[PDB]
RNA sequence: GUGGGAGAGGGUGGUGGAAUUCCCGGAGUAGCGGUGAAAUGCGCAGAUACCGGGAGGAACGCCGAUGGCGAAGGCAGCCACCUGGUCCACCCGUGACGCUGAGGCGCGAAAGCGUGGGGAGCAAACCGGAUUAGAUACCCGGGUAGUCCACGCCCUAAACGAUGCGCGCUAGGUCUCUGGGUCUCCUGGGGGCCGAAGCUAACGCGUUAAGCGCGCCGCCUGGGGAGUACGGCCGCAAGGC
């Protein structure tokens, strides 16, 4: 699964400031971790579709958050994409 | 109407999730190996739901019977 | 590293040497999969509710352990090879749910 | 000629026929009877009176082996079960216990169309 | 975000007992089965009924419910692993990042198709027995594809709440599932019943709206012809849109 230590690690890694737990960067990083975990889970067990739907929903949410970041501040958007390695 | 006695009222403090305790789960079974309904046990929804799986575990372990034979018919 | 409980029902007709060998193999398999034992309860032979392996009784063993999850099933198989061992049930440890309190 | 003097009695009662099989305490049969053993041939075998006749006939056949006490075992829901019970109860044979052991499945096999709308 | 909660939610592997069928052995005899009544059928190559053992496939009795979960189809032995959704408490963080959604894409009961496997029970077609004026049926004895599994297709339905999604507002009473709390009770989410105002042609709906409003998509314009023809797209085909 996803233990609390890894969650706190990624949160403190992508935190805009000490105490930030809900900024756009943190949410996108957490969604990216969950998406990679679900993709590794779906490489095997490829007959599971109910989790495939959740994967689609998480991808859509991450895309919407990245679109908001692109609209507001493109610099932090590019920095987030460079740190996470997204969009291919 | 099952006005004889309730298994919970006829018992004290016990663990519902304990699948190894046989002398307590025997009381929750009928004359046959079947599981007593809600009216006989007097438990709640969550209590009955936990009791079902614990009785199934005790059956698989070989402690509780899956079915018995009726006597004095 | 999760906490589990292992129930092992085996042949009650085994003598002390054969039972010692079976328990030795059990402990060896537990060490081979890294299962730290916290406590143990050996209830001995007890009367079964239905005949298992043509035997109305069975010798019970219980082990509260802590081990990595990824090999839990892989451990259970190892415990089913012994012909004397006839029942193996591994259950994740859960807090007791008391009723009529 | 075995001189059992104590055994069991299985009663297989169905809507079409009731058959009584008297066995030893280990299950091996000794004598038996049914509606077809009596003069009844067709549907009259699914009759409580026919079940009584079959039970009494099996009991008298067991008297040849000198049996006194029995353990009755009931299987199947059919017209004539209780009549065979009461027939064996007062027939010279001492009935020690009555046990219903009708084999009920756990929804394993699919029944015929006659027994559908269930599982 | 933190801390908790319930669940047949999904995938994979393993595993349990009852039962059916078959096989082996023991024991045992004149029929079993089946129907309104019968016959086909099976039985002296020893059946049915009984006991023990073995094999195999399929489905999970009681729990179990007017219950729960899921977006829908749908999900019911047990254990483990992987995994999705969801609810509550704290008022912690981001600071309108929202709603809907033509196309597109994916999922999609059963039946059906392909390849391979499996095949106990059930069973289209079919082989018979009855019934009948006739019985290409209902009833009875058999029985293949199939039902099962893996992979790939097929896109249908009384796919039903015959009620698209989201939000706000508008009396309550009662039953229940699930949390939280000062735990007679209050508060939140979910499943039912009765009902204020109101709506409706009526039946009925009524904080789970079919009421009052708003946003967006889909669809309707008499019946038959007809979900047919032609065209296009998709499909191995059946066929579907
Ligand atoms: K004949
Ligand atoms: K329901
Ligand atoms: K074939
Ligand atoms: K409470
Ligand atoms: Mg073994
Ligand atoms: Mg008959
Ligand atoms: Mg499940
Ligand atoms: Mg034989
Ligand atoms: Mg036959
Ligand atoms: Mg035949
Ligand atoms: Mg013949
Ligand atoms: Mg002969
Ligand atoms: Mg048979
Ligand atoms: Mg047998
Ligand atoms: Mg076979
Ligand atoms: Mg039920
Ligand atoms: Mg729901
Ligand atoms: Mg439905
Ligand atoms: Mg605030
Ligand atoms: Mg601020
Ligand atoms: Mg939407
Ligand atoms: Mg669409
Ligand atoms: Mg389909
Ligand atoms: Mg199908
Ligand atoms: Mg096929
Ligand atoms: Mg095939
Ligand atoms: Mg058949
Ligand atoms: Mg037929
Ligand atoms: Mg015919
Ligand atoms: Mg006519
Ligand atoms: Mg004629
Ligand atoms: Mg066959
Ligand atoms: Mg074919
Ligand atoms: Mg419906
Ligand atoms: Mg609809
Ligand atoms: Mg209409
Ligand atoms: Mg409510
Ligand atoms: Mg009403
Ligand atoms: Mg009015
Ligand atoms: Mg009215
Ligand atoms: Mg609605
Ligand atoms: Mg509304
Ligand atoms: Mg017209
Ligand atoms: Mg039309
Ligand atoms: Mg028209
Ligand atoms: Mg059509
Ligand atoms: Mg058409
Ligand atoms: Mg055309
Ligand atoms: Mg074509
Ligand atoms: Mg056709
Ligand atoms: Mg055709």
């Amino acid at each position: 699964p996803i233990t609390k230590e890894e969650k706190q690690k990624v949160i403190q890694e992508f935190a805009r400031f000490p105490g930030d737990t809900g900024s756009t960067e943190v949410q996108v990083a957490l969604l990216t971790l969950r998406i990679n975990r679900l993709s590794e889970h779906l490489k095997v067990h490829k007959k599971d579709h109910h989790s495939h739907r959740g994967l689609l929903m998480m991808v859509g949410q991450r895309r919407r958050l990245l679109r908001y970041l692109q609209r507001e501040d493109p610099e932090r958007y590019r920095a987030l994409i460079e740190k996470l390695g997204i969009r291919g | 109407p099952s006005r004889k006695a309730k298994v919970k009222a006829t018992l004290g403090e016990f663990d519902l999730r304990d699948y190894r305790n046989v002398e307590v789960l025997k009381r929750f079974l009928s004359e046959t190996g079947k599981i007593l309904p809600r009216r006989r046990t007097g438990l709640s929804a969550k209590e009955q739901r936990i009791l079902a799986k614990t009785i199934k575990r005790a059956r698989i372990l070989g402690l509780l019977p899956f079915t018995e034979k009726l006597v004095r018919k | 590293m999760r906490r589990y409980e292992v129930n092992i029902v085996l042949n009650p007709n085994l003598d002390q040497s054969q039972l010692a060998l079976e328990k030795e193999i059990i402990q060896r398999a537990l060490e081979n999969y890294g299962a730290r034992v916290e406590k143990v309860e050996e209830l001995g032979l007890r009367r079964l509710a239905y005949p298992i392996a043509k035997d109305p009784q069975g010798y019970f063993l219980w082990y509260q352990v802590e081990m990595p999850e990824d090999r839990v099933n892989d451990l259970a198989r190892e415990l089913r090879i012994r012909d004397n061992v006839r029942r193996v049930m591994v259950v994740k440890s859960q807090e007791p749910f008391l009723a009529n309190a | 000629k075995r001189q059992v003097a104590s055994g069991r009695a299985y009663i297989h009662a169905s809507y079409n026929n009731t058959i009584v099989t008297i066995t030893d305490p280990d299950g091996n049969p000794i004598t038996w009877s049914s509606g077809g053993v009596i003069g009844y041939k067709g549907s009259r075998k699914g009759t409580p009176y026919a079940a009584q006749l079959a039970a009494l006939d099996a009991a008298k056949k067991a008297m040849a082996y000198g049996m006194q006490s029995v353990d009755v075992i009931v299987r199947g829901t059919g017209a004539g079960r209780e009549q065979a019970i009461r027939a064996l109860q007062a027939s010279g044979l001492q009935v020690k216990s009555i046990v219903d052991d009708t084999p009920v499945p756990h929804n394993g096999c699919r029944p015929k169309k006659k027994f559908r709308k269930a599982s």
